[PDB]
């Protein structure tokens, strides 16, 4: 279910996810691998790396669920960038792609695209995964790449609310970047930004969360955010006692992440990220592990910035 | 009910085609290699067979002595346009792909994949009254292409059951519709709104265009359900404009449907009920707003049965 | 299931209107009759008229649903208006009211008000109702106010989607009007302007639907629509089919009225009005009675206007 | 466990309260009529009867010679303030409507009724460690209201947890947390944010205020969903500002959590799981916006066992 | 010389109008009937109705008087109207009809028309007539159309200004409209509003009178109003008592309405209204019968709104 | 009827008025040289002469032990302002030029000319009922002046049956109108406007000043005709403002019109019908658009007999 290693390009490294997710003894012992479904190469390469999409199906814990995923790669040379993107969905029909185009819009009420930034070069990478969401972390130097896709847990039964598809990406996939992007917007899970984190309704309608406000995202997504790390509604000043959390004795408190809205229409409480929470920054980074009750704990840190609102936790079971 | 078939050339269609009707009932007046004068109890049409293209036209009579376009009542005469043109479908010189009907007694349903992504429709039958009293009801549509390479689906084209088009010489479908405001009998309404003539009809046949005239038209950008991925049936009303600019609601494709195909693959069946549907492309898969190139993602309906 | 009448004044009608809901002979014989929960009156009256509020459940026609409505009559003498509001729910606790007040906070997922316009005199009017859904209209001399509230007819299996509660009234809930309001946002069912008809989304957000856009008026209602008289969207002209439409022949065509929403996030088709449908004008008007397959419907006109798209017929059964 | 009672005078509840208590094995050093010194394996504490209000102080060591408010360490004088008063709960002078209180060898948990609408909570315990190796953790809460008539819940008032308040004098509740920055051992952090004082504490007291300092806060308005009617317990975590303004979780209340009452009557249960739950309003029930004369729709929730 | 009741159509309308005015008992027996100088049908219907023209001439109460008016009936099936024009004079010529066109011409100075808006059905209907002046009123469902024409009152011997001719419609004569327009120009006598109510001067010059002013209209009738609803020209807020008023114990004040010019050259009162008054609409509407000294007087409203300031009384005698 | 005379000072007008009520049977409950307490079927009235003005006050009962300003139901203590004070009627020193007084059983009207060009008028009396049901009806009015020198009719200014005036004080005329709105019968109405009272009343005192407000004021403006240099009576309707904000129509002031004086002299006749008519200025002649320093060209018209 997790694995530490390096790979030696992004297509080695697509390579060696999949073969985890099919091949990891756990996954295979507890029946638990993911369906490859679709695999192409559509285009044309020119001045381009060759273009890999894939689509996979998860069963879930139980067996009784149904999740589909999207994954692709895609380069250019002459502005050197190897991008992965990601994307989720429901249902899938090889038909249903127009001519041309892409097979993206294929999948029924489909959601707009994230992605992570990579390169062709020997990375460091961290998977982590499981029947129901997947983490991808990447070191790049002393920037960390972070992404994954998943069902949160809600507080209510799942009969009802059977599919709560969350997709988090370090920057929006509807414009291509260059990892060496500086900008504020390229930013990680913990701190969505510019439409970095979508969340399905159970109306079928995908809201996306951002956890500071921006005139260029769309008016509807200013309500709906992610608390923790938004305590800025609330609060009277630029300083809080979240920027200013620090461990406690030598023990690191880990603080979970949380999804709500604030609508007009009326509140709901959504769910918690599983398996990823807030940290400090003082006396401690990334790389590090941290053991509480028997299970490992490991520390990440946005690109933008490595300060203390920018600092959260992996579970690795 | 449902046939399936091959042709490397129209006049294979053709032959095929009369076969599976006189094999179901169909009154063939005349026959031949290239031309058919054939009725029912409902109308009476008249199809001929070009190199690239289909020719239709309806009749309101028979005589063996005139040509194919001369027909008693044809709608070449007794047409408001000033050009009085016939219908026409047209084609590619082939070879086609695949070819899919369906016959009933009252109508007549194709769809022709002519190459790899390429389709055209042709539709043949009359409107369900549903209890409505009028005369007449037999409408004929074909499929036009302005121009190879360029804009396909351009403002000049024109599509069955099309509500907007740009066109002086050739209509895509024609509505019979008898003694509208006190006219002779025979009176052939063609699909067209910009000519302001006093009489006319007007259909959802282009879909979701951006200056498509029909109320119905958010129906078919709303026939897909994100949240459960269901597809329903939009009936295919027709409207029509008489002298006073005084509409009436006519009636529905008997059949027949128009939904988004946003995410489906053509011939994706989805079962609503008892009764199954198939659905494809109009012309060609594309993208959401590719209404230059392609036919987006418009699809047509038909009840299997 | 209908009854046609007249009351000799605003809490007579109201009376009328329960007794019709409990002891319609179709109703107690099939046994879909509602339940009274609550009946009270809290205010002291002023210079005002007497308060009534009232809280019932309806069962459903399969007796399996769960349905809770609340009625009550406000007026005030100085102003002239003896108004009636009415809103929907899902659960009802006298407990959870704040001290002062008022009841209608305590409902869960508490949606607006609506309304309907009177004053103490001889009424006609107008009373429609099934297990599922109830309609009132009154005759106010030339004008006809008209409102109601029930479920919608979704194309999907109620298993998921069990509670499609919609509410409509002729003008918004939240401030007194005076039913002598000769106002464009004065008007009726087949048309809401400025919040005059709310939906209940599946995920539990109750969504306003407008067939004409209002700066005043929420920047998101503004996508979703009743698409019947909201041809505007598409057509590039004023003039159009359906302002033009008119009868066939003597044949009165009955045209269904329509949910629809879009959206960015997705597209969804919710459903239709259950009796409610759209009829010209032209040679006809309210009061008229048309017999489709053996089934009545009647004939009815907003308050602003009497024009073609203001004219809505209701089944009566 | 739950107890539930009657009392016309304060006197009443505190010996109804030391009557439960003792039946239960808790140990009280010294008892009176209106005046109590007790402790328990976790902490010690004093309580005072006045004619309408409590005063209430803790301890860390007995003598029966020092008044109420002057044993070992008591937090009057080991206090950031300059004022050095301890802890008071503002009550009336009855008749109470009802008291209901929760009792276990940890801790004591009282609710009192003692008009219709107006409550008054009482809290003492110690926060639960949840493996986190700290000195004290005993925590005392009381009640204070500003003024009658006016704004009951303005910005002066101070309330059990609170997180903002504007008071020289007292303070509503206090928290022990010892060898804090290399200080004395006996040391009582009380709840305050505006005096600026190197060591405090801090907690989501006040709930859902326009001016409450917690990140928390969020979930508390968020505790109601609308689309299943369903409710959620929020930890009430509480955090401690130190000498470098680097701020420390300490810990969460036990068996205790804060809520959004606005579709829930007062005393309405919702059983989460196997764990039941009973819900109170803080002071009185009122509207969303009524932050001046009312608490609002806070709720605080306890496990019932 | 009045009349209760309900004409099978227009046509039929216009048959029991000149029956009542050649064959009322109080007028044949009093000589006051009027009589018809001119009847003719010139053109040649298409997809209209048939027009029918009538010239009458009145003598007035002291038979030395000469009054000529003229009325119409135009209708169109293809936009639904059975329009009725009327139109004053003061000498009527049939050569002196151009070749074609119209005879309206023919009047010596002659007056735009202006008209009621009616169609072929049943139709309540209520004549009020008396030798100097005539009244019309006609309910078309919720709503009141009305319109007159005669002599007003004067406080001035009639020796010297014989002829005070006034004529009011609904709407203006010199376009066609469809009698459900709800454009708040469609209104009542007691506020003619863009050209709906004509007075001739003394110097022969006809003056048109509008309650409120208008860009569309010409700038000189701006100073030219009927004060009683025209308030807003002194007081310095929208909010004035003429629009607040309401009875008094039951009793029903009746306000004469008041013909008013001010110009630069000058100032001069005209008149009064002969049997038509202002009435406040709380706990009163349309239909209503208030007996004051033994004298009854009838209420209406206009289209429009039914609001306080646009509901008039007139006197049935 | 109809007197005409001289004073040099107010007791001397005060002496002669009372001499012509009593010489019409008026009833005077009790006489003074210079305090009066008088009734008649209709209502009480209350006066006193100042030095240089005269003070007037409404009752409903008599004691002979209570001031002038003290009677029961007296208008001072049963009226809306805080400031409580009764009716003044401002005039001057003398000598007076002259006074015209119009006596009859039911009301008294005073316009005294104090000097060139300077008129005051002085009224009481009660409204004609027309066959209304209320109780009351009765009116007292006089005349009051800013200051001298400056601006004579501004803003702050109060006239009898005044529609807009701004003053805190003092009111320059009442109307008595009983059991409005379910209160005391005891009610004295002033007219203001601008104090947002619940219940008040309203007239067309000030004529056609550009904030008067009434809806007959253009009927002032209009009073006189161009072509026939013809004038005519303008009833004075008197409107009243209850708590609902709903008005009610009470009334018109008897045998009184108000009339425009641009082609008229002082006390120039124009014989209307049967009836003659007096016309005079309210307070001095000057130019249409004199506001300030006089009072226009309004003229007040009694109906001589």
């Amino acid at each position: 279910a997790t694995e530490f290693g390096t790979a030696v390009n992004h297509a080695d490294l697509v390579e060696r996810l999949v073969q985890f997710l099919t091949a990891s003894p756990d996954l295979v012992a507890a029946g638990q691998a993911y369906e490859k479904v679709f695999d192409n190469t559509i285009p044309a390469s020119g001045t381009a790396i060759a273009v890999r999409q894939v689509t996979l199906r998860a069963p879930g814990l139980g067996g009784t669920d149904a999740i589909y995923m999207g994954i692709q790669s895609y380069g250019d040379t002459a502005l050197d960038y190897y991008n992965l993107r990601l994307m989720g969905g429901t249902a899938f029909n090889p038909g249903a792609i127009p001519p041309g185009g892409d097979y993206w819009t294929a999948f029924a009420n489909y959601s707009p695209r994230v992605q992570l930034l990579a390169w062709n070069q020997p990375m460091p990478y961290w998977f982590f995964a499981n029947g129901r969401r997947f983490w991808i972390v990447v070191k790049v130097s002393t920037i960390y790449e972070s992404a994954g896709a998943g069902f949160i847990l809600p507080p209510c039964p799942p009969s009802q609310y059977p599919y709560p598809l969350a997709v988090v990406g370090s920057y929006r996939g509807d414009v291509a970047t260059r990892w060496s992007d500086v900008s504020d917007r390229h930013r990680g899970i913990s701190s969505p930004y510019e439409r970095s984190c979508y969340l399905r309704d159970p109306a079928g309608r995908w809201l996306g969360f951002t956890v500071d406000g921006g005139a260029a995202n769309e008016s509807d997504y200013n309500n709906r955010t992610l608390l923790p790390l938004g305590c800025g509604r609330y609060a009277g000043s630029s300083d809080t006692v979240v920027k200013q959390l620090r461990d406690s004795f030598g023990k690191f408190p880990l603080k979970a992440l949380q999804f709500v809205t604030r609508e007009t229409e009326g509140r709901r409480y959504l769910g918690d990220f599983d398996g990823a929470f807030y940290v400090p920054t003082l006396n401690s980074g990334a790389e590090d592990v941290i053991v509480e009750d028997g299970v490992d704990h490991v520390v990440f840190q946005t690109a933008w910035r490595s300060g203390n609102p920018w600092l959260y936790a992996i579970r690795k079971d | 009910a449902y046939f399936t078939g091959t042709a490397n050339n129209p006049a294979d269609l053709l032959a095929k085609v009369r076969v599976h009707a006189e094999s179901l009932g169909w009154v063939t007046d005349r026959a031949s290699a290239s031309e058919w004068l054939c009725h029912n109890a409902d109308g009476y049409w008249s199809f001929n067979a070009g190199a690239n293209q289909f020719q239709m036209a309806g009749n309101t009579g028979f005589d063996n002595s005139l040509a194919w376009n001369a027909q008693p009542g044809n709608s070449v005469q007794n047409n408001p346009y000033s050009s009085k043109g016939p219908t026409v479908a047209q084609l590619s010189g082939g070879p086609f792909t695949r070819y899919h009907l369906f016959a009933t007694a009252a109508y007549l349903h194709l769809h022709v994949e002519i190459a790899a992504g390429q389709f055209r429709p042709v539709m043949i039958g009359s409107l369900n009254k549903r209890g409505v009293g009028y005369t007449g009801g037999q409408y004929v549509c074909g499929s036009f292409i302005y121009t190879p390479g360029q804009a396909l689906t351009n403002n000049w084209s024109s599509h069955p059951f099309d509500g907007y088009h740009i066109q002086y010489s050739n209509s895509s479908c024609m509505l019979r519709l008898d003694g509208l405001d006190g006219g002779p009998s025979p009176e052939w309404l063609p699909f067209d709104y910009t000519t302001n003539v006093p009489r006319r009809v007007v259909g959802p046949g282009r879909g979701n265009y951006s200056s498509q005239y029909h109320p119905d038209v958010g129906l078919i950008d709303a026939s897909a359900n994100e949240l459960n991925s269901s597809t329903t049936t939009v009936p295919c009303a027709i409207y029509a404009f008489g002298a006073q600019q005084r509409s009436r609601y006519v009636g529905e494709v008997p059949d027949f449907g128009i939904c988004n195909m946003a995410f489906l693959a053509p011939g994706d069946p989805l079962v609503v009920g008892s009764d199954t549907w198939r659905v494809y492309p109009l012309l060609q898969r594309g993208t959401a707003t590719d209404f230059d190139s392609t036919s987006a993602w418009v699809g047509y309906c038909f009840r299997v049965v």
